[PDB]
RNA sequence: GGUAAAAUGGCUGAGAAGCAUUGGACUGUAAAUCUAAAGACAGGGGUUAGGCCUCUUUUUACCAGCUCCGAGCUCG
């Protein structure tokens, strides 16, 4: 038997991370609910996933499943030769739906332990699955609760330890509160001294606890028995550095930078609690933001203070907010690619729907988000490649319950998307959960400039479209990244034009399109020292990208998509005029801050003076090594 | 205290413990809070008393063994031949620097490490044809550097041909004639310069914290160098930083007119496979 | 004895110029300090007592010398002992391939100037006051000692310039003994080891250290009251002439 | 052998600098006179071939012999031998009671600088030249002879200055021994006494005859032939260094 | 030159002496080897060729070394050159307190009979023989070389006997000199440092390494070809007379 | 000083060594007198008073000089001082042409036993002698003196034994110093030139006295005897040559 | 910034042991010895019955994921 088992919380249920556990064991770990950002949130402290061996989904659900496609291919690269799930039988289903725009992912291994399957057991826990089912082949009224045993370790003559069971509860509404009560399984360890279950973890709302049947229901647990309640409350915050980058570059330009924002334990991020050793609420690794911490060492930084003050004595819509700014993998600064554009105080266009795109938005906004979403009206997807558009189911969900509890009907979204996403979501809608009653999709083929009414239905929604988002005219292009990747280029009455290119190579077609763009968004992959890799790999470097945009004649031109080499700053080539800027989580760049932004060139430089070292000595090593070969 | 009944039960369980033990060591023992302290601290006792024991039984083993025109005297005439060497190196000979303001970053066992380390050192710059000018430097009179010192080499400390100062190599050497020798350096060492002087930290570093000399030569603006060794053999496995007497050897071969495919030959060969 | 004699020391102001003037002075002698005015002669030559005067003069000078023995004859009537213990010393590689250095020959100059030319001076014009002197009862009628130390037989590693001066004191010595022969003048040389004057204080501690330990018997440094009895027994014994005797210890010089 | 061999000689337009150049010359080496510009050098180079050539140069000025080397570095491109057989010689008593007479100052430094000083200013920059040879099969870098009559172990009347110098060059041999022996480089001294040299033959024909049957075997004056032999047998011998040789015929100088 | 001169070498048949008469016969001339009939010398003489003859002889007795001078004189008709290069060495200290031990006086006067005596004793007999020559055009009548050490100037810890024997010769050398210098013979002394006999190579490598350290330059053991290549000049030089040459390589022994 | 130190004086009974002899027993010393039985030094020793003792001893046989060390240890109780003023002298040239005459091997022989192996017997002994003493605060044990004539440098015509045994003293001065400069015993040599000892004393006599450059006169045993005095008193004395000559260097 | 393997502070190992290092010895020619000192397999943690399990550092390799079915460059 293992000598030490704790568990630990990942994420404590708020609104942007969703819940999800960590079983860590000598032979053996464990995750609960994979939802979306799991997997960044997991990076980002430290928590290894070489030896991940089963996942646990409560719920077919894709606050429970969100991720799940990003830890798969993870897990992959990472070389484990089997993965098993467990969880709702709908889950076969998921994987294939999954295939339609991944690929087949032949090197790992995928196995599913549906409720109905035999126990399994481990050297180190055994686990029972629950099904519940809520009151009143797709079944959206099915929960999974799970019991896990640990094996009995004989004693040292010490006195052996009996297993301690603990049980991971999910009620998503109050629905489900008398099936969890009415439960028989539950009374087999819940009403009896048979190792008395040493933790509870609840996920539910807090609208359901204080339900006296659910009340009563936990109580009977005994005395000893603790509870912990991951239930939206939670007060913690879950991304440290980004928020301690977006601290130390609001103290630059507060506007282009914006700062983001019975007895019972509520759960926080890192919240351990050891069963193996003993038995307690461990708590050494609780998370503390101290943005006072922060500033202070912005501000003790050689250079950041001298140029700091430099740019501050030298001295609208429509508005573009950088959710994500980062190509394949998420980090720990830059999430995958997205982008809002603000047209008016009343709409707004979603450029791109990433992984874990409407957590960024909610830390961004805040409160606010509620609001923000009644104003999105269309969502542009750019070629199927992942990272792209997986984050648009949470979108569409969350855009739902924004209205819902804003007060207002429920219009269906446009989509801008190649014709092949229509059978992913199509599959996911029929076989896991209902979504596409959400979304009026519009093929991106439709929308270009040689282009030609497929049918009335399809011209109707392109006219509401443009209505909605007051534009001119919405164009479409076919760029050389891969089969059907489109480009975009919006046309305001007020005379502006914005051009979002997308993972490309530089291409003809963009510039004759997007010609004399007020504002160009470009894929800046690579630098110039790749530039056979980026045609391999099929991507733009930066002068490849800065020489497309002046080829174009653009009155301004935007980075973005940068690769998981470059950890915070791209490199700053002498080309770098005016007109070119740089891109980063978070910021909000307005018609009027063109001039600004070549101005804030030296703090940048003096912020990340260590991290640029480093890059620049990588790549001299690298050349060296070259050389030398 | 309580600790020799596990002591005793442990020898009895014969897990890797020592056979006796001593007052100071014991007080020592307890003077460790980590089971894995206690563990590590007791192999070492361990280990120790065994060498002790099996060497032993070689004097037992080796127990079982005209016209001159030279008396056998040969060890003091050696002795003194490297004194009068000794004695021409420290006025005329080129310096060389040891730097012992490293005393705060060591611990005790990185500590007799590094006095173990330098008494190799001394020993094999004695014996060169043309010895250094062996200078410690930033060397705290009792310290706990100085105090090893002086109790490792007993009497002869007061006559070792080297210069031991409280000083700084700066207060004594010009700025400009001072190459502050690191494995972190960007600048690589092309030729020895026997215009310059060269300053090696008394370091030993297990727990590795690089950058500690770097920092220490970049505070005072001393040049600072790195030996070549990627340029001339093929790094496989382990750190690049090397020890006292790897450095001071491959030092005195350089300066005695040797090439560097001649100096590198006291790189251990478990580093690398072999020169370009 | 040396009751009534008159001595002239030059560098009799510190090391063994001054144990030689302590000696004669205890022993009833009349010395002159000869010494460069810098150094504290006058203080020496106040505390010896009324027997001592200290004469301010540069051994290189034809004209201070000369000063100097006008006030020697002038204050005691007489010159009858002449000892010169003055000489500086330089330590230089005559040529360094690995730093690039070559011997100044300033240095070589001045040091040839100061230790062999100042004592041919001082012996030439001492030679002309004593050979107005009566002739001693054995025909004696003065007495000249010279120093010249043992680098002269086995120089050192940068010991060049001090090898070259005391090896010509010691080969002048013979014939400077044979030309005044016919006016009973004798010219002795002494070969002084490791006495540990301020000379030898200019060494760090650890090779002094390490030099003195060498010296068979006694394993010491010199004793500047050793040389000073070495000189008085010169002076007595009237058959020491044209000879050099190494005060040394029976040390040989490695390189 | 010596063929191939670069070799440097101070002096080298009369004497034994002149007959050494001719046996070294006459072996296959390659020879540069060293001498003032009026002693008629450019003859005696003409004459030895186009293998000698002569330089111009004062040993006793820094800048002079720089020149000269310089000038043989441009001819044959090394230098490999030094052959240091250059000095004045003077003859006054240190004092002549009898006569009121005194050894002038001028004189002592004269030849002092001339013989002493001036051999260690060609040793110490020849060395420079000989540092940059290339280190033979034996580790061989060059060697430097000199000449230092007898007169350093028994000098004569009147012989003080030339004592002096002599006995300086000789004492001052085994310290530049020590020093250029890691670079690699030999030195010897030569101690040649009674050559038939123009210095010897300035003095009466009467008393040169009485000076060559004073020579125990052979009872003839030396033949500059034979101190040529000895330098070119120093210069072939590898284990010879350090030492001075009295190629003097068994004779001991006598008051 | 050296062609048709006929030599004597004692202890010619290993070491030194055999070195001497390799080269001597290999320029031409002819030898005869004196050593004790158990070295195994005929071999030798043997493999020269039959320009040498071995005789075997005892240069402590003087009946063994008349007949070897017999034999010499009927091989060959006369003798020009001699070469003592025979002797013993014996390590000993004079008392050691520790030990309670003494030097023994047989060991003492054993080294004598052999070092000193014999030398003496083959001197005066060949001069016999050298007598008899007819005076070369220069006086000549032969060349006697004798073998010091340098341990008659610098003796180490251990070495009375050895350097009591070899300081008689170097004291001896400069009288015979003056007997012989009628006649017309030449007597001349060679005193080698550390050489590569075969009673030193013998030693642990570790030693002779450090021997090999010991000297300044060339730092390596003396190589007994370049003592024969010193007699050879010795030889052919009509000048060197009386006189100690040391070929040692700087080497001033250590205490 | 000298004042109740115990000397043991080879050849006293007459020449150097009875002068100074005369001198340190005048000074305060013991002296003991080591000399042949028929040197006639017995009426030396008593006449010098009770301070000098006669020891009838050959300094060539071990039995004599050992018996004449046990009688110096029964007197007095320790040896401090060792001058070896012994010695014989012969003229005879190596080899004479004209006469056909060949120097003989036994007088060759002769001179060596006397002048080289008596001096190193004595030594060897007296060392052991002194060995037993109890080192002084200086850490001196005793002062061994030699006497080796300007012969053992500059030869005459016929000196060629006489020459050969005094630079044998000369050259073993020095590793005798060194042998015995870890027990504390100095060893000094003086080098005597022309003395008016009995074989020196008219013709002849007369130039060479006129031959030394000053003072022009033969030499003193009293002033021999102070220099030993001197060389007895200096502690940095060790292992040198000293001429006592008189600036005389001899010719062909 | 990630993925995988490795890490002997005198050097090789083995998993014990050799070659080495420092202080002392006036060595009779095996001192080729005697005697005293230092012996920690990256560094922390844990446990552990070794041995594992984990964290950190360093060295050396490596770092996108377009799926369908027939029309067969478009169609769902
Ligand atoms: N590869 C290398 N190149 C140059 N100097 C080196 C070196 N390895 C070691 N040294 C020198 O020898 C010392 C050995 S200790 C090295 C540890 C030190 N903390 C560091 O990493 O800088 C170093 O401090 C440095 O002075
Ligand atoms: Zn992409
Ligand atoms: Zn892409």
């Amino acid at each position: 038997g293992p000598n030490t088992v704790y568990l630990q919380v990942v994420a404590a249920g708020s609104r942007d991370s969703g819940a999800a556990l960590y079983v860590f064991s000598e032979f053996n770990r464990y995750l609960f609910n994979c939802g979306e950002g799991v997997q960044r949130l997991m990076q980002e402290h430290k928590l290894k996933v070489a030896r991940l061996d089963n996942i646990f989904l409560t719920r077919m659900h894709w606050s429970n499943v969100g991720g799940l496609s990003g830890m798969i291919l993870t897990l992959k690269e990472t070389g484990l030769p089997k993965c098993v799930l467990s969880g709702p039988p709908q889950l076969e289903k998921y994987l294939e739906a999954i295939k339609i725009f991944s690929g087949p992912l032949k090197g790992i291994e995928l196995a599913v332990r549906p409720h109905s399957a035999p126990e399994y057991e481990d050297e180190t826990m055994t686990v029972y699955q629950i099904p519940i089912h809520s009151e009143q082949v797709r079944d959206s009224s099915l929960v999974v609760a799970f019991i896990c045993k640990l094996h009995l370790k004989r004693g040292n003559c010490t006195p052996p330890d009996p297993g301690a069971a603990f049980v991971v509860v999910e009620c998503p509404d109050e629905s489900f509160i008398q099936p969890i009560c009415e439960n028989a399984t539950f009374q087999r360890y819940q009403g009896k001294a048979d190792a008395p279950v040493a933790l509870v973890v609840h996920m539910a709302p807090a609208s359901v606890l204080v339900d006296s049947r659910y009340q009563q229901w936990m109580e009977r647990f005994g005395p000893d028995t603790q509870h912990l309640v991951l239930n939206e409350n939670c007060a913690s915050v879950h991304n440290l550095r980004s928020h301690k980058i977006q601290t130390q570059l609001n103290l630059i330009h507060p506007d282009i930078f914006p700062l983001l924002t019975v007895p019972m334990v509520q759960g926080e991020c890192l919240l351990k609690y050891q069963l193996r050793p003993r038995r307690e609420w461990q708590r050494d690794a609780i998370i503390t933001c101290n943005p006072e911490e922060f500033i202070v060492e912005a501000l003790q930084l050689p250079n950041f203070q001298q140029s700091v003050q430099e740019y501050r004595r030298s001295a609208q819509y429509p508005e573009i907010i950088f959710l994500g700014t980062g190509s394949a993998i998420p980090m720990k600064i830059r999430n995958v690619s997205a982008t809002l554009v603000n047209i008016s105080p009343d709409t707004s266009l979603l450029l791109d729907c990433g992984e874990g795109t409407f957590g960024q938005l909610c830390r961004h906004y805040g409160d606010q988000v509620d609001r923000v979403l009644g104003t999105l009206a269309a969502v542009f997807v750019s070629h199927l490649h992942a990272n792209h558009h997986t984050g648009l189911p949470s979108i569409l969900l969350q855009r739902e319950r924004a209205l819902a509890s804003l007060g207002k009907p429920l219009h269906p979204l446009l989509v801008v998307a190649p014709n092949q996403l229509k059978a992913w979501l199509q599959q996911y809608h029929n076989q896991c959960q209902e979504v596409l009653h959400h979304i009026s999709m519009i093929p991106a083929k439709c929308l270009q400039e040689g282009a030609e009414i497929s049918s009335p239905a399809v011209e109707r929604l392109i006219s509401s479209l443009l209505r909605t988002c007051d534009l001119e005219e919405f164009q479409t292009c076919l760029v050389r990244h891969c089969k059907h990747a489109f480009g975009c280029a919006l046309v305001h009455t007020s005379g502006w034009k914005v051009v979002y290119s997308g993972d490309t190579m530089p291409c003809e077609a963009l510039v004759r399109m997007g010609k004399d763009a007020t504002l160009l968004i470009h894929e800046a992959t690579l630098e110039d020292g790749l530039e056979e890799e980026a045609v391999e790999k099929t991507h733009s470097t930066t002068s490849q990208a800065i020489s497309v945009g002046m080829r174009m004649n653009a009155e301004f031109i935007m980075l973005n998509h940068f690769s998981q080499r470059y950890a915070k700053v791209p490199l700053f080539s002498p080309n770098f005029s005016e007109k070119v800027g740089v891109a980063f989580d978070h910021m909000k760049v307005c018609f009027g801050d063109f001039p600004t932004m070549p101005k804030l060139i030296p703090p940048l430089k003096a912020l990340f003076a260590g991290d640029i070292e480093e890059m620049e000595e990588r790549r001299e090593k690298r050349e060296l090594r070259q050389v030398r070969a | 205290a309580a600790t020799r009944e596990f002591i005793e039960m442990w020898r009895l369980l014969g897990r890797e413990v020592p056979e006796h033990i001593t007052e100071e060591e014991l007080k020592t023992l307890m003077e460790c809070v980590s089971n894995t302290a206690k563990k590590k601290y007791l192999k070492y006792l361990y280990t120790k008393e065994k060498v002790k024991k099996a060497r032993q039984i070689k004097k037992e083993m080796k127990a079982a063994a005209k016209n001159f025109l030279f008396l056998r005297l040969w060890d003091r005439n050696m002795d003194i031949a490297m004194g009068w060497k000794g004695a021409q190196a420290m006025q005329f000979g080129q310096p060389l620097v040891f730097d012992m303001a490293y005393e705060n970053y060591m611990k005790r066992k990185e500590l007799q490490n590094t006095v173990s380390q330098l008494l190799e050192s001394e020993g094999w710059n004695r014996r060169n044809v043309d010895p250094f000018h062996i200078y410690f430097c930033n060397l705290k009179i009792d310290g706990a550097l100085h105090r090893e010192l002086v109790k490792r080499y007993q009497e002869k400390w007061d006559k070792l041909l080297l210069t031991s100062t409280e000083k700084s190599h700066v207060d004594l050497f010009p700025k400009d004639s001072i190459i502050y020798l690191t494995a972190d350096s960007p600048n690589v060492m092309t030729t020895f310069r026997h215009d310059k002087v060269y300053v090696i930290g008394s370091f030993v570093d297990k727990s590795m914290q690089p950058g500690t000399s770097l920092a220490k030569a970049k505070r005072l603006n001393l040049a600072t160098e790195c030996l070549p060794l990627d340029k001339y053999l093929q790094w496989e496995i382990g750190n690049k930083n090397l020890t006292l007497d790897q450095m001071i050897r491959i030092l005195l071969c350089l300066k005695n007119n040797g090439n560097w495919q001649e100096a590198l030959q006291f790189v251990p060969k478990r580093k690398h496979t072999g020169f370009l | 004895s040396v009751k009534g004699l008159v001595a002239v020391i030059t560098g009799g102001a510190s090391g063994l110029g001054l144990a030689t003037a302590e000696r004669l002075v205890g022993q009833g002698a009349s010395a002159v300090l000869l010494d460069l005015p810098n150094s504290g002669g006058e203080a020496q030559a106040k505390k010896l007592g009324n027997n001592c005067v200290f004469a301010p003069a540069d051994v290189t000078s034809e004209k201070d010398v000369q000063t100097a023995l006008a006030l020697a004859k002038g204050k005691f009537g007489r010159v009858d002992v002449a000892v010169n213990c003055a000489g500086i010393a330089v330590a230089s590689k005559t040529y360094n391939l690995k730093k690039g250095q070559t011997h100044t020959l300033e240095d070589f100059q001045r040091v040839l100037d100061v230790n062999l030319m100042g004592t041919f001076n001082v012996i030439r014009l001492v030679a002309g006051e004593m050979g107005q002197n009566e002739p001693d009862q054995g025909g004696q009628r003065g007495v000249i000692i010279n120093t010249a130390s043992v680098a002269a037989f086995e120089g050192q590693v940068g010991q060049a310039a001090y090898s070259a001066s005391k090896g010509g004191i010691v080969g002048m010595t013979l014939p400077i003994a044979r030309d005044l022969a016919p006016i009973g003048i004798r010219v002795m040389t002494i070969a002084p080891g490791l006495f540990g004057t301020p000379l030898l204080t200019s060494l760090p501690e650890k090779v002094c250290n390490f030099l003195a330990s060498q010296v068979p018997f006694p394993s010491r440094l010199g004793d500047p009251a050793e040389y000073a009895h070495l000189v008085q027994a010169i002076i007595e014994n009237p058959f020491l002439n044209g000879e050099v005797i190494r005060l040394d210890g029976a040390i040989r010089m490695q390189p």
